[PDB]
This record gives C-alpha cells, structure tokens and sequence, in this order.
C-alpha cells in the first residue's frame, strides 16, 4: 500500500 | 536479449520504457530504465546523448508490450533530464552512463503502488555482490544481433556477475573496462543484453533486497564469446545519483 522497493 | 524467456512487466514491475515522438505520427523505443522513487527513473546517458530534447520522450510504466498497450501501464513526461558531465564513448565503451529523467503525468503526479509498478532499492556506496552471482536483465531488445526489429514482449534472462581481472583480460576487453563499470555474461556465451537494452537493469540480490546492480551500457555483439556486456556499476554513482534526487 504504498512502494516497498525490490517487491514484486 | 538472446534467449531468455518472455515475461510481463508483473514480473519486473520497476522497468520503465522510453519512446521518442517523430513529427509525422510515431513513437519508437529508446531504451529501457527502471524506477528509483516516484518521480524518478535511471536509465543511460547515451540513450539521449543525440538528441536531448526532454519533450520529445514518453515514459511508460506498467507496460509488458513494446507498441500495444498492457491494462495499468501509465504514461508519463520528462520533466528534468539529466544526462552525466563526464559521460565519454570510444571505439566500444561508454564512461559514467548513467542518466536521471524525472517524471510527471498530465495530471501533476508522479508514479503510485500497483502489481504492475513498483521501485526497484539501490545499492549502498560501493557495495556490489560478489563475481559469480546471477542477476537477470530485462528489456525490448534485439533476440539476434542480425534482427532489424525489437520483440514486441518483454523477455529476460540470467547472467553472472565476473570480476574485473578477467574482463580486462586483452582477449576480452582490456582497459576499456574500469572500475566504475561492471561485466557479466553467460556461462556458456548463450544469453546476453543486445541492441535495444540500453538503460535497462542488471538486478542482483544485496542485504536481502533486489537491487539494481547495473544499467545495460555496452558489449562487442550479443552473447559472444569472451565479450561480456558491460554495465554501469550504480553502487559508485550513488554521490551522484543523490545529488539530483534529494
Ligand atoms: N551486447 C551488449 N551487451 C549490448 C548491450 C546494450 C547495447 N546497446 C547497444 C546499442 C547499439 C547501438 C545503438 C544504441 C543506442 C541506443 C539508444 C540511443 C542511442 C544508441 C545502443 O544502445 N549495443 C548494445 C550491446
């Protein structure tokens, strides 16, 4: 619910 | 890329692909990046270098198709283009490639969250995996360094990081490779960055995160032997980079 880099 | 397998962006949901508008009707590609933050995008610098004009060039995110349209992708202008002060070419090799483009929608809004969008995490100063990890590199690139056309769905594929001594090997690259750039290549010379991958990442693993390690840059043909491709080693551009993202 917003960006977390790295995550897919 | 030469082998490889097609994906969607679901898959690498931080690449970002570039087009340049013609005066006549069409938009071609550019070249690849990926997303740092909301409004910004890393790429290349010698993927402007011969023609600078920031208006020129659409952003998309969320796109798994390179001219038909993925449901989600989002579209974007360049609103600051930043291209490297020392960026030089020679007979091969490109120093300092690196470039920032900032991004804004017709709107006044920068990039947000989906399952197709998300950032990618920079490396920390000068910290880079070790030589022999496996990083993928994605993008719309040639499949043949003989095609004349680009793939129309994303593919990507696995490379090894090497180290710099058997680079500059003399039957490799020599010192057109320097520290501030990276290699990697296939163990058996099968797959590789190629043509329209320019600005794409090279993406490893560091700390736990999925980190953006390189940005495809160069490389004598695609999957050749001995001639690895070579990538801008974000991890020694991170002065840089925060000087213009702060
Ligand atoms: N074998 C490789 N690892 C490789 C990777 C990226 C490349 N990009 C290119 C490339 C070749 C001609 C023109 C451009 C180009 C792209 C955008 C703007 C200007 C030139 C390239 O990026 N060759 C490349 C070769």
């Amino acid at each position: 619910l917003k960006f977390q880099c790295g995550q897919k | 890329i030469i082998g490889g397998e097609f994906t969607t962006i679901e898959n690498q949901p931080w690449f970002a692909a570039i087009y340049r508008r013609h005066r006549g009707g069409s938009v071609t590609y550019v070249c690849g990046g990926s997303l740092m933050s909301p409004c910004w995008v890393i790429s290349a610098t010698h993927c402007f270098i011969d023609y600078p004009k920031k208006e020129d060039y659409i952003v998309y995110l969320g796109r798994s198709r390179l001219n038909s349209n993925t449901q989600g992708e989002m579209k974007f202008e360049v609103e600051n283009l930043i291209l490297h002060k020392d960026y030089s070419a020679d007979t091969l090799a490109h120093h300092n490639d690196i470039a920032l483009l900032k991004i804004r929608s017709k709107e006044g809004r920068c990039a947000q969250p989906s399952r197709t969008i998300q950032t990618i995490c920079l490396p920390s100063m000068y910290n880079d995996p070790q030589f022999g990890t496996s990083c993928e590199i994605t993008g719309f690139g040639k499949e043949a360094s003989t095609d004349y056309l680009y793939p129309e769905q994303l593919k990507m594929t696995v490379v090894k990081l090497i180290s710099h001594r058997e680079c500059q090997q003399p039957h490799y690259y020599g010192s057109e490779v320097t520290t501030k750039m990276l290699c990697a290549a296939d163990p058996q010379w099968k797959t590789d960055s190629c043509q329209g991958d320019s600005g794409g990442p090279l993406v490893c693993s560091l700390q736990g995160r999925m980190t953006l390690t390189g940005i495809v840059s160069w490389g004598r043909g695609c999957a050749l032997k001995d001639k690895p491709g070579v990538y801008t080693r974000v991890s020694h551009f991170l002065p840089w980079i925060r000087s213009h993202t702060k």
